[PDB]
């Protein structure tokens, strides 16, 4: 679940700026008024886009150590292929 | 008991300690990692590194390791020499050099003791340009998970599971930079008291699977002295 | 599942008898069930471990510590080369090319029929015969990357 | 020079050397003077008196390290309640550059058995190792008979002479690692554990093997002990007038016309033994540079190829003797490939005990190979000269990686161009990311 209280938002960006994934992001819209402030509790649903936003091309997951489906170990950036510590090589 | 010198200033210790724990225990900071409290001092991370003299008019002292020397009385040391704070970060960048980027999808984020060192060694710049070196991990049953590649090789585990707690499953296999710690093969430790690893590993190898469920960060947790 | 013969656990025990502590057969005791097997196979790594009275964890810490003992099924006839610098010099580059070719196999592998497995090793201590390759237990010096052909055929 | 008459007085360790080069045995030994000096021994010194011989002698370690022998025997604990005591012989020889070993044990077996028996009286020890390397398969062979000989003949076993010594000898063959020359790795690796060096203090002469006093000492060190006992202190310390007393068995190795080792006093300068004996380059190479003794000696050029073959004075040159058995650079050699071929090795041999040498041998090895490949961007060279520093004596926990970084360092202060010849690209660990503007440090 990922729920923000824009009610008490104050639209500073140091969530933004703390991502070390480019998720959220601080997008250029300014009509966000409602009737009741309940309707001003924003989940996923409102807020999961469709796209990459203002960082076009980054992948955290490209960059970690953790294995995930299309990723295995040695897989990610400027990492090498495991090596079996019962391999024959000295 | 003894009387020693850091950074000039003078402190009255117990001659029977290491300058690290005696250090440590006077508030003063040391970086460190294969020293515990409870499963002694071996020198293996070196990263205790604190420049020693032989008297007071000694200015050309050398780097020994805290925790493998004497809080002996008439000691100079000092932790904020230059070469000491130079080679200390040169430890930490040494161990950063095969070190996964998975801050964020780790589980000893913010209570992780080499974050703490990195931080405290003051190393934020990477001049690394090489592969880093990757393990595969192993089942270690239900409550513990492994991370291999996370590893610092401090050897605390294998120090506490099998000369502290007298297990018989976990190991160190492997050599020069690519040791192995863990199962002989994949199943569950068998040791009573494994969890204690979640706590003694410095990295996030060891983890606790029964958290990781429902895994939040340390600062967002509500705490109790309980019994 | 892996079974000492009664010849290997006899080797195993007369070893034990010449050390205070069993443990200390540990490193022979890879290295006799290796002479039957070709290699240590993952069964032994336990049964060693319940002959010498030492966690399996240790014995198989031992085997992945030293490089001789095989954690891994291995050749017929080994080939280990000097990769150090006195045959680095004398041009040990050629007899690992020379090798390769002749087997279509790469430093670390074992060729299709199983005959030959190339592994480089550190110093042999030869330096002045070198270049240096040792084929099971025999010792070759002087080598001549044309010499390397015929040496192979040798080891049937 | 090509033709060396050997006395037994001039070449007390290879004298005896058969020119079929085959094992001498027992009978052909005790025909050569053999078994004397453990027979004077024996029968006759007291454990005392022999170690205070062998440290007049002034028996230096031929290991690497040039401690007094004597010394070494006598710093061992004088408590009579620890009576069951080790003596451990160093067979193992890895160090890239290093057969002398071999040589005595595959061909003169008995003389190390006799220097064992003698030096285990001196130091009261029950039980004996040679640790040796497996590739040695003829020294095994050989030692083994030549102690099944022995027994045979009454000197190893129970009361060895009818002298009331029990002395039982051992041969460890090992399983490929070179860290288990250290000696409190090759203690580790005897008692069947990881071969990973240990602390001193405490030192392995009160709590060695099994915590029990022991003494490891290298197979040449152990061969000058039946020659001492045997021809007298007096003789010993008159072989030479250098500092250094003894003989020692050195060489030169490397696209040399004559390559080898030869038994020869030290302070024989470098020169003597490229020129007189190895015969100088082989036709069409020049010189560049020499390692004085071993992998993990410092590099010297031609210039010092004129200073005698001493602990002291290639110390102050800048190296350290090491074995005594040098190594030829020829000008078709690139001290870059050559001193990564040096790392690699010395990277693999970690056993991954400390930080400096476990993870920063690795990162020099990747340097070395992009400066070779053309790939090496600035700063490399600097990385290299800080890890040469801070993988030195006192920063490590064992003394592999101190010298480990003496060939890097030295090839860098008299090479460096063609370590500078390596960076040819721009430095850049980081990629573009797109929407983050990047910090442009100046
Ligand atoms: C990495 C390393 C490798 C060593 N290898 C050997 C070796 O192969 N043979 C040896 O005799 N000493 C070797 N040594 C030195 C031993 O630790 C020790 O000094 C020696 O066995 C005793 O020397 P001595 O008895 O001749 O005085 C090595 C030391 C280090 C640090
Ligand atoms: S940090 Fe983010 S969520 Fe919090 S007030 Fe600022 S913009 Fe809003
Ligand atoms: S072990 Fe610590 S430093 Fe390493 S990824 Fe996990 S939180 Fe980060
Ligand atoms: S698993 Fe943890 S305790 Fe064990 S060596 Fe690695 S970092 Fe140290
Ligand atoms: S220097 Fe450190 S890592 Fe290298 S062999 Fe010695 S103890 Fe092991
Ligand atoms: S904490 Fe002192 S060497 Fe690791
Ligand atoms: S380098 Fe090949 S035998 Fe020494």
């Amino acid at each position: 679940f990922f729920r923000i209280n824009f009610s008490r938002c104050i639209f500073c960006g140091l969530c933004e700026e703390a991502c070390p994934t480019t998720a959220i992001q601080l997008t250029p819209d300014f009509e966000m008024g409602e009737y009741k402030r309940q309707d001003l509790v924003y989940e996923k649903e409102d807020l999961l886009i469709s796209g990459p936003g203002k960082y076009p091309e980054y992948n955290f997951y490209r960059m970690a150590g953790m294995a995930i489906d299309g990723k295995d170990k040695g897989e990610a950036e400027n990492e090498a292929k495991p090596i079996d510590v019962k391999s024959l090589l000295p | 008991m003894a009387t020693i010198h850091v950074d000039g200033k003078e402190y009255e210790v117990n001659g029977a300690d290491n300058l690290l724990e005696a250090c440590l225990s006077l508030g003063l900071d040391i970086p460190y990692f294969c020293w515990h409290p409870a499963l002694g001092s071996v020198g293996a991370c070196r990263q205790c590194a604190v420049k020693q003299y032989q008297n007071a008019e000694d200015t050309r002292g050398r780097l020994v390791m805290s925790c493998m020397t004497p809080a002996s009385d008439g000691t100079f040391i000092s932790i904020d020499d230059e070469e000491a704070k130079q080679f200390r970060e040169s430890v930490v960048e040494w161990l950063m050099t095969n070190h996964p980027h998975d801050c964020p999808v780790c589980e000893e984020g913010g209570n992780c003791h080499l974050q703490d060192m990195t931080v405290m060694t003051g190393h934020s710049f990477r001049r690394y340009r090489f592969t880093k070196r990757t393990h595969r991990n192993q089942d270690l049953g239900p409550f513990i998970s492994h991370e291999m590649n996370r590893c610092i090789a401090c050897y605390r585990c294998v120090r506490y599971y099998k000369d502290y707690a007298d297990g018989t499953d976990l190991g160190v296999y492997g050599a020069h930079d690519n040791v192995y710690f863990g199962r002989p093969e994949d199943g569950t430790l068998e040791s009573e008291f494994s969890g204690n690893l979640v706590e003694i590993c410095p990295t996030g190898v060891f983890t606790d699977k029964t958290h990781s469920e429902r895994y939040n960060r340390k600062w967002d947790m509500q705490f109790a002295p309980s019994i | 599942a892996f079974e000492l013969s009664a010849a290997e656990r006899e080797a195993i025990e007369h070893e034990m008898h010449h050390y205070e502590d069993p443990r200390a057969a540990s490193i022979e005791a890879l290295k006799i069930v290796q002479k039957q097997r070709g290699w240590v196979p993952d069964g032994a790594i336990h049964a060693i471990a319940d002959v010498l009275g030492i966690p399996a964890s240790d014995v198989e810490g031992v085997a992945t510590f030293y490089s001789q003992i095989f954690r891994q099924p291995v050749g017929r006839h080994v080939i280990r080369y000097c990769d150090s610098v006195p045959c680095h010099i004398n041009g040990y580059q050629g007899i690992q090319a020379a090798l390769e070719k002749k087997l279509n196999i790469k430093p670390g592998q074992t060729t299709f029929d199983g005959r030959f497995t190339l592994l480089p090793t550190c110093c042999l201590g030869n330096c002045d015969k070198g270049p240096m390759m040792m084929i099971d237990e025999d010792t070759h010096a002087h080598l001549t990357p044309e010499a390397i052909p015929e040496l192979l055929e040798r080891y049937k | 020079a090509k033709n060396i008459i050997r006395t037994p007085e001039t070449h007390p360790l290879t004298w005896r050397l058969r020119d079929d080069k085959q094992p001498v045995w027992l009978d052909e030994y005790r025909s050569k003077n053999g078994y004397e000096g453990a027979r004077k021994a024996l029968t006759g010194l007291s454990p005392d008196e022999i170690v205070n011989q062998v440290k007049d002698a002034g028996l230096k370690g031929r290991g690497g390290a040039g401690f007094s022998t004597g010394l070494k025997w006598s710093l061992m604990p004088k408590d009579e309640s620890m009576n069951i005591r080790y003596l451990l012989c160093n067979a193992d020889e890895m160090e890239p550059g290093t057969y002398k070993d071999r040589l005595l044990m595959e061909q003169l077996p008995h003389l190390l058995v006799e220097g064992m028996l003698i030096s285990a009286f001196a130091l009261k020890a029950y039980r004996g190792y040679i640790f040796l390397r497996g590739e040695y398969i003829e020294a095994a062979v050989n030692l083994r008979r030549a102690i099944a000989e022995a027994t045979e003949a009454g000197l190893l076993g129970k009361n060895i002479m009818g002298t009331g010594f029990d002395f039982e000898l051992f041969v460890h063959t090992g399983a490929g690692r070179y860290i288990c020359g250290e000696e409190t790795a090759l203690i580790n690796s005897l008692e069947g554990r990881r071969a990973n060096p240990r602390s001193k203090p405490p030192f392995p002469a009160t709590s060695g093997a099994w915590g029990k006093p022991t003494c490891v000492n290298n197979v040449e060190t152990l061969c000058n002990v039946p020659a001492i006992l045997a021809n007298g202190v007096e003789w010993y310390q008159n072989i030479s007038k250098s500092k250094d007393a003894g003989t020692k068995l050195m060489g030169f190795s490397g696209r040399v016309k004559n390559p080898g080792l030869w038994e020869l006093p030290f302070g024989t300068t470098a020169r003597e033994i490229l020129e007189d004996y190895a015969g100088g380059m082989r036709d069409g190479l020049k010189f560049k540079a020499w390692q004085p003794g071993g992998a993990g000696t410092d590099f010297l050029t031609e210039a010092h190829l004129d200073l005698p073959m001493e602990f002291e004075s290639i110390g102050k040159a800048g190296s350290r003797l090491g074995t005594a058995l040098a190594m030829a650079v020829d000008h078709e050699i690139n001290m870059v490939s050559l001193v990564r071929n040096l790392e690699e090795f010395f990277a693999r041999e970690s056993c991954g005990w400390c930080t400096p040498c476990r993870d920063g041998l690795p990162w020099s090895v990747k340097i070395l190979r992009a400066l070779e490949r053309g790939e090496g961007q600035p700063g490399d060279i600097e990385t290299l000269e800080q890890l040469c520093r801070f993988l030195g004596p006192g920063k490590t926990f064992c003394a592999h990686a101190p010298g480990a970084v003496e060939p890097l360092q030295s090839a860098i202060k008299y090479f460096r161009e063609e370590f500078e010849a390596g960076i040819k690209q721009p430095f850049s660990n980081t990629h573009l990311i797109n929407g983050i503007q990047p910090n442009l440090l100046k």
